[PDB]
């Protein structure tokens, strides 16, 4: 967004006014989410300090080094993927209310070359990323869509939802892009059962 | 040299010598239905309103014309138009009959009228509210002095904050050609 400001010409009659503050907005959301995700650092080692257990402290320590990295820069690994996907998610609805609550994407997809990684590199166990999908879905089923206007109500009577979980179907390419997270999103429905993600299967003719 | 230019005289002496008056009904019934049209096409607001103005506003033929219709009351007036600059009237109205260039007089009825209901109206919708608060700040400062843009910097002057357009001749011929019944139907 820098970039594509500093390219502005700003001495001519019109792009400080119709394409500035348009660069300036994005500049500043993206100070927004980064300011955030911060203060969530920050927090984690506050209740690390607090926190005698010397498990959960170790966790809440860990945690603290990925809310420093994530979403400001790449994620590194597995863990810091779905943590930055979850502030993304979660700044989404401070964004705004999209219909049936954001939906999360092709998860298998774009997770599985860090998942791949730690596990190859055994800094990761299936069971591990299991669990860390699963905590996931245990804190968007806090999140309740909450409709003020009767429509909406009753047009989603009994707080309905479709966070929507993509895995399966085709690449880019167009072939099948089946793999061991796709098998691992399933396994976690049957044996985690409960009403979140929103698990949605893409089918082709292969 | 007033030789059969009696009428014109007698309206005119009258009139020379005196202070103008600020009229407010015309910025009065405009505002009054421009707040209940809110959203609507602008244009569409602005022929309600118009349609209210000529509805309720004191209707007029000076002493002795020949032509039919004011704006404002008798004597040498001018009217309102708070949609520019209604942000200035709690800054000027009570100079301007001791304003240097160009003063007005406002009798304390239309001025209560003025302070208490149109005013407040117009506070955060005022055309000139709108540009000092968006203006970039690469262009501020030979724009205006000060943070309410109350005051130019005269160096690189706007000047859409105290009149409505440029000047402006309609078409005055299709008027008297057609009518408006015809203008209308069209
Ligand atoms: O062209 S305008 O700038 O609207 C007015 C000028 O003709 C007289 O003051």
């Amino acid at each position: 967004a820098k970039a594509k400001l500093a390219g502005l010409d700003l001495t001519n009659s019109v792009d400080i006014w119709e394409k500035k503050p348009f660069l300036e907005a994005m500049i500043i959301v993206c100070d927004a989410i980064m300011i955030w995700a911060k203060r969530h650092a920050q927090l984690a080692r506050d209740t690390a300090a607090a926190t005698s257990d010397p498990v959960r402290k170790q966790e809440l320590l860990r945690m603290a080094d990925i809310c420093e990295h994530v979403p400001a820069y790449p994620a590194r690994n597995f863990r810091e993927a779905v943590q930055c996907q979850w502030f993304v998610q979660m700044f989404s609805r401070i964004e705004q209310k999209a219909s049936a609550i954001i939906s999360n994407g092709r998860m298998d997809q774009y997770l599985y070359p860090y998942y791949k990684k730690d596990i190859e590199e055994g800094t990761l166990t299936s069971e591990e990323a299991k669990e860390l999908l699963e905590c996931m879905w245990v804190d968007m089923a806090q999140f309740i869509d909450l409709y003020i206007n009767p429509t909406g109500n009753e047009f989603q009577e009994g707080y309905a939802h479709w966070e929507a979980v993509t895995v399966g179907g085709q690449t880019p390419e167009g072939e099948d892009a089946t793999n061991e997270l796709s098998y691992l999103f399933l396994e976690s429905k049957r044996e985690f059962p409960m009403t979140y993600p929103d698990l949605a299967v893409r089918i082709h003719s292969r | 040299n007033r030789q059969g230019r009696e009428r014109v005289y007698k309206i005119l002496d009258r009139i020379q010598f005196t202070v103008p008056h600020v009229d407010i009904e015309r910025a009065r019934y405009f505002t009054e239905s421009m707040r209940q049209t809110e959203g609507e096409l602008l244009t569409l607001r602005w022929a309600k309103a118009l349609k209210n103005v000529a509805e309720k506003m004191t209707v007029y033929i000076t002493p002795d014309q020949l032509l039919a219709g004011r704006v404002g009351q008798l004597g040498r007036y001018g009217i309102l138009y708070p949609e520019i600059d209604g942000d200035f009237y709690i800054e000027v109205m009570k100079d301007l009959p001791n304003r240097e260039k160009s003063p007005f007089q406002i009798d304390p009825a239309a001025a209560a009228i003025l302070m208490e209901e149109i005013a407040p109206y117009w506070e955060g919708k005022t055309y000139h509210e709108h540009l000092n608060k968006v203006l970039p700040a690469e262009i501020r400062g030979v724009t205006y002095h000060d943070e309410r843009g109350l005051k130019s910097k005269f160096v690189v002057s706007e000047t859409s904050s105290y009149r409505s357009a440029l000047q402006w001749v309609p078409d005055y011929e299709k008027a008297m050609k057609r009518g408006f019944i015809d203008i209308q139907n069209e």
